[PDB]
């Protein structure tokens, strides 16, 4: 439970956390051994879990659609946001490991700064699926969004944004 | 309950009319007032046929209970509270020693279900600052009583509490809590705000003075309840600035402006611009009160024209009693003060050469 | 326990079923298995190789995992 | 229905999760159980209800670009805090393998002020924005609660950094870049061959925020003018606007 | 002892160092009250 | 509180009790020069026993 779910927030889902197309990792059982609220507070985590395979294949598949090299970098740029939210799921087993009492509010508590750069981040990328942004205007949609307001986002999709800088000082350098 | 609703109101028209420069001054939801969870206070065997000792363990239980607030199982706190004395209501058939022994324990419980509506209505915004930190430092002594209840609780758990050891183990708390819930009672009766819930837990704590277990409270609860009026005069006499969002410092700032404002015709800033408020003086300060008028209305005429104006050292000032050492820090502010403007008037904006060339 | 996920079969003894038997390999063994693959070596008990296609072995559980999330990432391991 | 099963059922209004014998199954009041014990759980559960005010709120506006730079930093703050209440219920999880102090009456006590707080402040500021829900921020920290105006006087530093952050860059950087109506200056664009100065920059007044003068307002428009057409074509602060601002003035015009 | 004290409290003109004096007589009563504490504890004392 | 009387009644000045306790007692209604002479009273019912009078003639 507490392995299982610090590998289903990564992206091995799981017979708990049966994943779907409509909707990602939501674990939809009875369990004695859980308490029966759990599942809710589950829910919450999952949606975690979920945006973190949609970011997953989104880098897998870059890296007639779009294309580009701008797509291979802010891919690298959505690896780096979430390096710490890697990290930060090493060490929670860490912790959870050694202590046997600790429960899944912990979790919640740990990966609670981990809502905030992902769903103002996931908005970013559907934007840039659902309208077909291939070539130099996806510096517009980070650029845009990267005003933002909400601390967390403001600086994660400033992370992206100077990688697609970096590859544009580098078509700019060679042009100029 | 339906009764403060208007008060509330009243007192916050008073404060907008006065003030405009602030604008949209403060008010808390309307569910803030509405929910009654919020606030403190809010298979049944027949207890006649029990022995006796056992029914002892359960009245410690229900009483153990109601010293938080909280309803109990075989008494009820009765839901009247009608003018402002609390009352409850102990189951009727009981021994007769342990129901008596319930009544002498129960006051703890009247004196704790007022002092929690005393700081939730007077934690509203429209009371005033001063009366805001009353109820902010009454509340820590709430938080200790917690503390309290939650070891006797353990005891109890552990089945070596009785009634008789909970006596005398609520003695030193129920002082504590007479002290405030008298004085809670006093202080809204009076609808007393300002200086004048400033001037009455001065008045108390002489009234206790060689007591010294009820002297302690009182001091640390106006030393707590004074940094709000303290800090707004230690403002006014050492900065021009009069903050009192709410017309609550014994000074007040009339907005004569709209007449005055090319010839200043009325001598205003020193005829009726900064005037004095009469029932808001904290009376320990009336000696000193026309002085502080004075101290801070020559420091705004100086923080008008731009030119910085700070004391040497900015003395920070605390509640004190039987030792009037703030009369001699407002003094200390005040002589500081006329050098102050007198000097500022006589360098800048400087008089002597306008009456010659007058 | 939190150390035996998967162990407790109650949920599945909600109905009738039957267990299938798996070989109940530890999970620090699991990354040595892993280890020598990502290395040169061939017929491993784990990732069973076949046709050239290197596949995770279809029967293997352990204490602290369930199977198809250990299925998932040793699929996932056995790509590369 | 033990108590044990209450304490289990209660560690979970908190994060706003319904229970398993408690449940808001009236949608708007509190949870209601399903007899003294009965009336703790109520007090106890309040904080569950604050709590679903203000993290619905935080989870929604959010994800709202609309309500702008200033709105987004103030849910940030709120869920800032919504995060350390979290690490006060880990350690509750944990302390279950007793725990009833009053059933935490002491424990959930000092949290309570705390979210009494934020409940008020998310409604104060409901339907403002910009200037207005920094002026409503700044309208909070007149109480003389300390707790309670020393938690508001750090939120109003976050939620006024980005306010302070056009202020300090309207002034010194020389550029506005407010997509909503996030400040309380409303340029216009027009051809402004000859009467460019005049017209393009002015002084809106709904979105002054309430901790600045009129005076203050105006002389600031007057900077950062200076200092764009310069590209173009060429305690309220601890007291301290009044300090730079003159002082960027007198700068600025001489030097413009 | 105690309807002497519990009359005198509820009269501020009883007098200040009235008042200490009645303040010191719970002090020797809260004692009292402590040792009823103890023959209680010892009644499962003759 | 008759020793905290006694102790800012001496070395600061100060005589406070709205009740007939301590044994000085001042008389209003005295702004002139009759301070000296009227305005202070030894009363002889509030002198505690362990003073005596010369003791107590000192101290007012």
């Amino acid at each position: 439970m507490i392995h299982e779910l610090l590998l289903a927030l990564s992206g091995y889902p799981g017979s708990i956390f049966t994943w779907n197309k409509r909707s990602g990792l939501q674990v939809s059982q009875d369990f004695p051994f859980l308490h029966p609220s759990e599942t809710s507070v589950l829910n919450r985590l999952c949606r975690l879990g979920t945006d973190y395979i949609r970011f997953t294949e989104f880098i897998e598949q870059y890296t007639g659609g779009l294309h580009g090299i701008y797509l291979r970098a802010f891919c690298t740029g959505l690896d780096s946001v979430l390096q710490p939210y890697r990290q930060a799921l090493l060490d929670l087993e860490q912790e959870f490991l050694g202590d046997p009492h600790l429960s899944i509010s912990h979790v919640n508590y740990f990966l609670d700064q981990f809502q905030l750069l992902f769903p103002s981040v996931m908005v970013v990328v559907e934007q840039i699926k659902s309208q077909k942004i291939h070539g130099c205007q996806i510096l517009e949609t980070v650029y845009k969004h990267s005003c933002g307001g909400l601390p967390p986002v403001r600086s994660a999709l400033e992370k992206i944004l100077a990688v697609c800088h970096g590859v544009m000082y580098k078509q700019l350098s060679a042009w100029m | 309950l339906q009764q403060s609703l208007e008060l509330k109101r009243k007192m916050l028209r008073d404060k907008q009319n006065k003030k405009n420069s602030g604008q949209h001054l403060p008010i808390f939801p309307a569910w803030v007032y509405e929910r009654p969870a919020l606030i403190g206070d809010f298979t049944a065997l027949p207890i006649g046929t029990l022995p006796l000792a056992s029914q002892e363990s359960a009245v410690v239980e229900d009483l153990l209970y109601v010293l938080v607030g909280v309803d109990g199982r075989y008494v009820s706190a009765q839901p009247l509270a009608g003018r402002q004395s609390r009352t409850f209501l102990v189951d009727p058939n009981l021994d007769l020693s342990i129901r008596e022994l319930v009544h002498r324990i129960l006051p703890v419980a009247a004196s704790y279900s007022a002092v929690t509506r005393f700081i939730e209505e007077k934690s509203s915004f429209e009371y005033g600052q001063v009366n805001h930190a009353l109820a902010a430092a009454m509340r820590t002594l709430v938080k200790e009583h917690l503390i309290l209840v939650s070891q006797l609780e353990q005891l109890h758990r552990q089945g070596l509490l009785s009634l008789q050891k909970l006596w005398f183990y609520i003695q030193p708390a129920m002082r504590t809590m007479d002290i405030l819930a008298s004085l809670a009672t006093s202080v809204d009766k009076g609808e007393c705000l300002g200086g004048s819930t400033l001037s009455l837990l001065h008045d108390r704590s002489f009234s206790y003075t060689g007591d010294s277990q009820a002297q302690e409270l009182c001091l640390y609860l106006t030393k707590a309840a004074s940094a709000p009026y303290f800090e707004v005069l230690e403002k006014w006499i050492y900065r021009g600035i009069i903050h009192d969002p709410y017309s609550e410092f014994m000074v007040e700032e009339h907005e004569l402006r709209k007449e005055r404002i090319q010839e200043d015709y009325n001598d205003k800033y020193w005829d009726q611009r900064y005037t004095i408020v009469q029932q808001q003086i904290p009376s320990f300060l009336q000696k000193m009160a026309d002085k502080i008028l004075s101290t801070g209305k020559y420091l705004n005429v100086v923080r008008e024209c731009g030119h910085d104006v700070t004391c040497p050292v900015a003395k920070e000032i605390i509640y004190t009693l039987k030792e009037r050492a703030y009369v001699e820090q407002i003094e200390k502010a005040f002589n500081y003060a006329s050098k102050v403007l007198l000097d500022f008037l006589m360098e800048e904006k400087e008089l002597v050469a306008h009456l010659r060339s007058i | 326990n939190l150390a035996a996920v998967w162990d407790q079969h109650l949920y599945s003894s909600d109905p009738l079923y039957v267990p299938d038997d798996r070989v109940l390999v530890t999970e620090t063994q699991v990354i040595r298995e892993t280890l020598w693959l990502l290395s040169g070596v061939k017929k491993l008990f784990i990732f069973q190789l076949i046709d050239g296609k290197v596949t995770v072995r279809n029967n293997i559980i352990v204490t602290h995992l369930t199977h198809s999330c250990l299925r998932s990432v040793l699929e996932q391991i056995a790509a590369y | 229905i033990t108590e044990a099963a209450l304490v289990r059922d209660i560690l979970y209004v908190f994060q706003g999760i319904d229970g398993k014998n408690i449940k808001m199954n009236n949608t708007e009041n509190c949870y209601k159980v399903e007899r003294s014990l009965r009336d703790t759980a109520v007090r106890l559960s309040e904080l569950g209800w604050l709590h679903n005010k203000i993290r619905r709120y935080t989870d929604q506006r959010s994800l709202d670009r609309s309500f702008g730079l200033v709105g987004q930093s103030f849910c940030a703050a709120l869920h800032q805090e919504l995060r350390e209440y979290y690490r006060l219920l880990s350690v509750l999880h944990s302390q279950l393998q007793s725990l009833t102090l009053r059933r935490l009456l002491v424990w959930t006590y000092d949290p309570k002020i705390r979210l009494k707080t934020l409940a008020a402040l998310v409604d104060h500021c409901q339907g403002r924005k910009g200037g207005e829900l920094a002026s409503a921020v700044h309208a909070y920290t007149k109480t003389g609660d300390p707790y309670m105006r020393s938690l508001v006087q750090h939120i109003l530093s976050l939620v006024s950094h980005p306010v302070l952050s056009f202020l300090y860059r309207w002034i010194y950087d020389g550029e506005l870049e407010d997509t909503y109506h996030e400040f309380f200056v409303a340029s216009d664009p027009t051809v402004k061959t000859d009467r460019l100065w005049h017209d393009k920059y002015t002084l809106r007044k709904s979105m002054i925020p309430s901790f600045m003068t009129m005076d203050q307002s105006r002389k600031v428009l007057l900077i950062g003018k200076s200092i764009n057409f310069l590209h173009q074509v060429c305690t309220d602060l601890e007291n301290a606007f009044q300090g730079k601002i003159d002082a960027a003035y007198f700068e600025t015009s001489k030097y413009l």
